């Protein structure tokens, strides 16, 4: 017969004698065992004369083991005559798990003292990087604005476009041109936009939403700009993770 | 998305010094140029094109 | 006592033979990856270069789509022959657009769009070439996982 | 998004007309996460030896 | 406290570990009648909003 | 969210109105949600503080 | 064990929480003012912005 | 979102190696597509069939 | 979002009270106010203006 | 977003059962519906004076 405890629980669909009944057997791993998980066989059908479980060594297990120690490994469940044997899919105290508790102590009796140098220890790793810092810091201050600037005189940019857009379409459809010989030519904009707009998602994977589009700008304006002033990003940021890395430690050992 | 987790009051989000204006005062002067590129372009396409 | 019990146990040696176990499992979880570990950033990479295609497949349409209601409107009919299209086109997008909503069942956004397509590119580009995916993701979320243990071990607050 | 708000609104107009519980039914299912999360939590001390994070 | 609290822990630990996975058990037992009358809730609610979506 | 990033412009307009310290219910406010949870972690019904 | 009950840890670790709720209860003490013109505003300032918002 | 929440400053994120002459080379042709398929279309159309 | 994480179903999404009516009160008697603001100007600029 | 954190890959999305071909039949009717709706409403203005043209 069959053994599925793969949906949460053991199901064990088994073939009564005399019977094509495949008889689904739910069961719970430990609140149940296997004396009134048989009650629960017996009760239904008169494969009577043998519900019995025997290990593979036909040692008949106990009334009341636990059904996931049964299941833990093979055996011969048994009925009247016939048996199935079943092969069910897959914590004594030892020396080894004795020697983690000895640790555990031992680690008990330095922590409360390794801590309070650590603590007097970070705090110094973290005052050196500081001061470590604070001049590469100096400097990513003014190429950050450097780069800060050159973006934000972007959005601008971008803006009074979309005036002299506005601005250059209201003179060729009100005073000199019409409305019927403007409106395609101001159709094929906005899908040139509503196309070019998407083609510069293609260029960086990155949707083209102005929130985004302009750190992404913001960013190759701040590298570029750093990397031509020759000021270090790597090292720098480096730091900013220690520093950081450093401090979460810090924070976290308040205890 | 107003409140943190934690249950507390965001910060006072930032409005620029008086970028309403800033904007304003960039739209205007830009939105009259396109006007004037526009003339002296329709202008031009007398002297070799169109209408 | 417990110092005592510390010393006479050799338990800094079971200590290091603690960590010393795991981090050798570690590497055993990353062998049995390697092999598994190029068929599949193979499979990505074809899958990505049929991803990347459509990308570009997709641009050309609204680049021809742009280019054929060019000269119908300009030079060969009226725009106001061609308009009453060019609105509905519009239209016909906003209906797809909603279309592949309800298909897919996640908003039409180019990225996730884009992702959803790599993905799709990938199952079924893999499973053609048949390198069992199933043990890859199963794979990599112990040595992640069993990784992460050490890190959690190593801990420098933690004396280990 | 539009979508599962109407899709929540069909389910408990379904489920209060069809005078199923839910206000037990969410807190069992609640029951399990949490039960069940700590169950995660417990791997760290049993399998591994490592102290228990929380 | 903290040294007890090493001696009295990986024995509460397992105690407490072969506790909760049966009443975990006990609740997704307890759980399997009542999300049938409720995963056709879903199922009802749901062919009733995947209606209107088309 | 531009409804909030509106919202919270009508609050801290109005929290300086009303005059009553913002940082403080700010300030206080955290300290529950981390007291709160440091009980809560106390509590843990893995560990053993509470007998 | 003997140094566990010597001094009654337990009796201690049960004050050391004790003194965890009260400060709770200290805190949420001088929230409630604080809460109250704060939910009126949190009320006002949002009833302007759903005027706004019509 | 310039910085990490550690305080590093984001990697310089990529721009695809001359991309902008991959599309600049693909709306052209495609395009040109459009253009000689528009005429020659309903050229083949009015003079076969209906206008 | 159908559920959440826990796979419990989320809470009825809070609808407002006379939705459709507490909307028309406001564009409907807008519309009309929208209308007439037009015609009146329309009459308003009657006059020498451009038509 | 298309590997998880761990470094596994997301699971294969699900599409409806051939939808395409099934969508496309579902518009098409409810198009026809369209220009049989309209041609009806048109001329039911012919009939009565509301829009002549």
């Amino acid at each position: 017969v069959t053994v599925v405890y793969q949906n949460g629980l053991p199901v064990i669909s088994v073939r009564l004698p005399s019977r094509r009944e495949r008889c689904q057997f739910t069961l719970k791993p430990i609140s149940d065992s296997v004396g009134v998980f048989l009650r629960q066989l017996q009760e239904e059908d008169r494969g009577i004369d043998r519900v019995a479980i025997y290990s593979p060594d036909g040692v008949r297990v106990a009334a009341s083991t636990g059904i996931d120690l049964l299941l833990l490994d093979d055996f011969k469940l048994v009925i009247n005559d016939l048996t199935y044997h079943v092969r069910p899919p897959k914590n004594a105290a030892t020396l080894n798990d004795v020697k983690t508790l000895v640790q555990q102590l031992y680690t008990t009796l330095c922590i409360e003292q390794h801590q309070l140098n650590k603590e007097r220890e970070l705090i110094e790793r973290l005052e050196d990087l500081k001061e470590q810092l604070a001049p590469l810091e100096k400097v990513r201050i003014e190429i950050s604005r450097k780069a800060e600037k050159r973006t934000t005189l972007v959005l601008w940019g971008g803006l009074a476009y979309m005036a002299t857009q506005f601005g250059i379409l209201a003179r060729l459809t009100w005073w000199e041109y019409s409305w019927d010989i403007m409106e395609p030519v101001t159709y094929f904009i906005t899908y040139g936009s509503a196309m070019a707009m998407y083609a510069y998602f293609v260029m960086t994977r990155q949707e083209y939403v102005y929130p985004e589009a302009r750190d992404r700008q913001y960013l190759l304006f701040f590298h570029k700009g750093a990397k031509k002033s020759r000021f270090d990003l790597e090292k720098y940021n480096q730091l900013k993770d220690a520093i950081a890395q450093a401090e979460m430690d810090l924070k976290r050992l308040r205890d | 998305v107003i409140v943190t987790r934690s249950g507390a009051i965001l910060p006072k989000p930032v409005k620029m010094s008086f970028g309403l204006l800033r904007v304003f005062s960039i739209v205007i002067p830009f939105l009259y140029v396109g006007t004037l590129i526009s003339k002296n372009f329709a202008a031009l396409l007398e002297e070799h094109d169109i209408f | 006592l417990v110092q005592q019990l510390y010393t006479t146990l050799c338990i800094e040696q079971h200590q290091l033979n603690k960590e010393r176990e795991l981090i050798e499992r570690l590497e055993d979880l990353k062998e049995q990856l390697a092999p598994l570990e190029k068929v599949r950033i193979e499979i990505s990479r074809k899958a990505e270069k049929r991803t990347t295609l459509v990308l570009w497949g997709g641009l050309a349409y609204m680049a021809t789509q742009f280019g054929i209601l060019a000269r119908l409107t300009w030079w060969e009919y009226s725009w106001d022959i061609m308009e009453p299209v060019t609105y509905f086109i519009t239209y016909g997008s906003a209906m797809a657009m909603y279309a592949y909503f309800v298909m897919t069942r996640q908003e039409y956004v180019y990225p996730e769009a884009r992702d959803r397509q790599y993905l799709l590119f990938f199952h079924k580009g893999a499973k053609k070439s048949r390198f069992d995916l199933e043990k890859y993701n199963q794979l990599k979320d112990a040595i992640a996982q069993a990784e992460m243990d050490l890190k959690r071990l190593r801990d420098p607050l933690q004396v280990h | 998004e539009a979508r599962d708000r109407q899709y929540l609104l069909f389910f408990h107009k379904g489920a209060k007309k069809s005078r199923f519980d839910l206000e037990k039914y969410n807190q069992l299912k609640d029951a399990i996460a949490q039960a069940e999360m700590d169950l995660k939590r417990l791997r760290d001390p049993l399998q591994v030896h490592l102290p228990l994070r929380q």
